[PDB]
Order: C-alpha cells, then sequence, then structure tokens
C-alpha cells in the first residue's frame, strides 16, 4: 500500500498565510510515501515544509510558482500506476475535458492530476482517472466566488486506487471517497 | 472517522 498526498494551488504567502490548522494536523512526518504538487506555492518555505513530510515529493510549475526550475510536467509511477501532473494553467478552456484526455493520452497515463481550476475533482473519463485537488488553502482566484480548502490522498493498493477528498467545511474537516480500478 | 461532505454519516480514512 502506498498512500500519495496530492495538493497545490496554495499562493502562499500572497494570497494565504499558511495551510488550515487541522490540514496540518492531518498530515503527520513519515505517514505519507508521496507527494504530487499541482504547483503555485509559491515559495521555497512550502516546498520546505512538504519535504518533512514525506522523502519522495514531486512538484510542477505553475503560473505563479517563484521557482521557474520545476518541471512544467511530470509523470510518476506509484505501484500499478503511471501517473501524470501537470499544473493545468496551459489549457484553455480551463479544465477542458477533450484537452486533459489528450494529455492522459500524450502522458500514457491511468490517472492525471492537474490544478490551477482551485475547483476539486475526481472522475472516471474513458477509463482513466482525473484528479483535481483543488486549492489546499482556499486560495482566491480570477474567476471563482470564494473557495473550499481542500486536498486529496489516494490509497493505492494492486490494481485500485482509492481517492480520498479532505474539504475544510466552515470549520471542520469533512471526507469523500472514490474508488477507482485499472482495466 | 470524519464526517462525510454530503450526507449524515461518517468515514473511515487513512490519515
Amino acid at each position: 500500500r502506498m498512500l500519495v498526498l496530492v495538493l497545490g494551488d496554495l499562493h502562499i504567502p500572497h494570497r494565504c498565510n499558511s495551510l488550515p490548522a487541522k490540514f496540518k494536523k492531518l498530515l503527520v512526518p513519515g505517514k505519507i510515501q508521496h507527494i504530487l504538487c499541482t504547483g503555485n506555492l509559491c515559495t521555497k518555505e512550502s516546498y520546505d515544509y512538504l519535504k518533512t513530510l514525506a522523502g519522495d515529493v514531486h512538484i510542477v510549475r505553475g503560473d505563479f510558482d517563484e521557482n521557474l526550475n520545476y518541471p512544467e510536467q511530470k509523470v510518476v509511477t506509484v505501484g500499478q500506476f503511471k501517473i501524470g501532473l501537470i499544473h493545468g494553467h496551459q489549457v484553455i478552456p480551463w479544465g477542458d475535458m477533450a484537452s486533459l484526455a489528450l494529455l492522459q493520452r500524450q502522458f500514457d497515463v491511468d490517472i492525471l492530476i492537474s490544478g490551477h481550476t482551485h475547483k476539486f475533482e475526481a472522475f472516471e473519463h474513458e477509463n482513466k482517472f482525473y484528479i483535481n485537488p483543488g486549492s489546499a488553502t482556499g486560495a482566491y482566484n480570477a474567476l471563482e466566488t470564494n473557495i473550499i480548502p481542500s486536498f486529496v490522498l489516494m490509497d493505492i493498493q494492486a490494481s485500485t486506487v482509492v481517492t480520498y477528498v479532505y474539504q475544510l467545511i466552515g470549520d471542520d474537516v469533512k471526507v469523500e471517497r472514490i474508488e477507482y480500478k485499472k482495466p | 472517522y470524519l464526517p462525510t461532505i454530503t450526507g449524515v454519516g461518517h468515514l473511515w480514512h487513512p490519515l
């Protein structure tokens, strides 16, 4: 079993000062095996924090990230699953399904993770799985009407991934779970 | 356990 934290669009410190305290309390160092970050940290402070949580941290370049050297996209394999990672500001219209499906095929991944919209998504489409963790800080963006903080945790064993979404609803954390199987 | 986002119940989670 491999636990994979998925998060991004924190926008610390220009839009938000910190991760929500109850999210931070959930992330105990050593518990999680892999971290996949969609970008827009936007400073080294947040990268240092993720490195205190896990030994394998991946991050792609957001459109506000100070570190322009983060790769623009990444493919990581965890167990039986090949996973694609991109921030998503490059896709116009934002979140466009046909464009994300084209990315899925070109990366040749079972799961495609993107961000940028600050809207959590977790869904299957033509026998592939698509995840957007939303914004872990609830950072505003150009469009949306104030944002619920969220992050995702993938629980991977054999050919099954159980995707958990954590949301800060008012002042309390609530969860939802979705199962996916490699066909 | 944590409460579910939608509905009334609770869900076990890995953290």
